[PDB]
């Protein structure tokens, strides 16, 4: 389970 | 401004004074008295109908210039009014939408009155609900705090066309109606919390479906009590013409952007989830206004105003979640896709959800398996003339996208196996929704 890319955490 | 300009005035004599923020009022009230020849116990001095202690300050009450003090003949709690049910009960279920052990004032409404109206304040300290309600029966002005819950069902319950007749005995608010007898516990008014004033720094007006439209696209891709604490809010962006929302998860990622028609500076902020709650309940004649500051946002609606904290947090910027070049296109149509997965969901997992969707020329084909070895299969006739790929969903997370587009096609805006996909409205960019894939 692969996430967003946001930035922090993805 | 350091000082502060301030009127007293009785109704028909009114003086100006020029006092320190810092300075009590006792000696403006004082000095007022004496000129009308009353002594000072027999005058009560309001401040939008709430009683000022002669120790308190301008600052105390976010007084701001040419604020206007009331001098009123002595009336030991004298609010008193007599409206209409009707007038009455959906300001109190709107005011009683923003209550601990500890903060027991805060399930009481504020109630005021001055000048002619009667206003009405909910909050939770970090919110504040008001409404304002023309009085057109004789009053008296004053305030109290009575509990929310409490007063609205008793109006609620009195029969159609009830006139309530609200007044204050010592420290609780009598209620009448008929023969009707009500007596609630009250709670000092100028101990009720109050946001202190703030700067408007855009403002602009726009429909309420507009907002409405805005926020109903985006709010299901909240976070729920995320340690980010700014994804649980809802991104508020203006940029040129347009008012932006943005919601996001981690998972999935929602953006909306609707023209409003006058060009603004570029401001961005974060609304708490349930300041989105409260602004929803509002838009129910005429349009919006919206001021937004730098930690706080406001919203006029007829004769409300909602005001909330915000979030003091750095939203991601949807730009860079956004596929960069989602070149492989299907479409279909919204309803057919979105019973399939409906029935596809079924037999997926319970708890990972997964379904699978296999795309070749025109055709998707969707299954799902479970531990109990069932199996579901979908095939459905799309447009599709790109590379033949097998993509994984979380199946709730396509039906929340697709049961948000409101409209006959849908585009999915396809990369690879392991990259996002974007799905919009065939036919409108107003929306667009980005899903991270399961691995398969
Ligand atoms: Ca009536
Ligand atoms: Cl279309």
């Amino acid at each position: 389970v692969p996430t967003l890319p946001l930035v922090p955490x993805g | 401004e350091t000082h502060i300009n301030l009127k007293v005035s009785d109704g028909s004599s009114e003086i100006f004074f020029k006092i320190k923020k810092t300075t009590p009022l006792r000696r403006l009230m004082e000095a007022f008295a004496k000129r009308q020849g009353k002594e000072m116990d027999s005058l009560r001095f309001l401040y939008d109908g709430i009683r000022i202690q002669a120790d308190q300050t301008p600052e105390d009450l976010d007084m701001e210039d040419n604020d206007i003090i009331e001098a009123h003949r002595e009336q030991i709690g004298g609010m008193k009014f007599t409206v209409e049910r009707e007038h009455l009960l959906k300001p109190l279920q709107q005011v009683s939408g923003p209550g601990r052990p500890t903060l027991p004032i805060l399930g009481n409404l504020l109630l005021q009155v001055a000048d002619g109206t009667l206003s009405l304040t909910g909050t939770d300290l970090e919110m504040e609900m008001v409404a304002r309600v023309a009085l057109v029966q004789p009053h008296e002005p004053g305030a109290t705090t009575v509990p929310a819950r409490k007063f609205f069902d008793i109006c609620r319950g009195l029969p159609e066309g009830a006139e309530i007749a609200v007044q204050l005995e010592g420290e609780r608010m009598l209620v009448r109606s008929g023969r009707s007898r009500f007596s609630l516990s009250t709670l000092p008014a100028a101990d009720f919390p109050n946001l202190d004033d703030w700067q408007s720094e855009v403002e602009f007006t726009l429909p309420q479906a507009t907002m409405k439209r805005l926020i109903e696209a985006t709010q299901f891709s909240m976070a729920h009590q995320d340690v980010r604490y700014y994804l649980n809010g809802m991104l508020f962006e203006t940029e040129g013409e347009e008012l932006r929302t943005v919601a996001t998860d981690g998972h999935r990622l929602a953006v909306c952007s609707m023209p409003i028609g006058q060009s603004l500076p570029s401001h961005s902020v974060i609304v708490p989830r349930k300041g989105v709650i409260e602004l929803m309940r509002m838009l129910d004649d005429n349009p919006l206004r919206v001021q937004i500051g730098s930690n706080n946002i406001r919203a006029h609606v007829g004769d409300f105003i909602f005001t909330s904290k915000l979030v003091d947090g750095r939203f991601p910027d949807y730009r860079r979640v956004l596929p960069k070049n989602p070149d492989k296109h299907l479409e279909a149509g919204c309803d057919l896709l979105k019973q399939a997965f409906a029935r596809a969901a079924i037999l997926s997992n319970e708890k990972f959800r997964g379904v699978r969707l296999y795309v070749s020329e025109n055709q998707l084909k969707i299954t799902a398996n479970n531990p109990e070895q069932e199996e579901a299969e979908e095939i459905l006739d799309v447009t599709y003339s790109g590379a033949e790929m097998e993509i994984g969903f979380n199946v709730s997370y396509v039906l929340d996208v697709l049961n948000a587009l409101k409209c006959e096609n849908v585009r999915m805006m396809l990369t690879d196996s392991v990259s996002s996909v974007q799905i919009e409205d065939a036919a409108s960019q107003s929306a667009a929704y980005v899903v991270m894939p399961m691995r398969l």
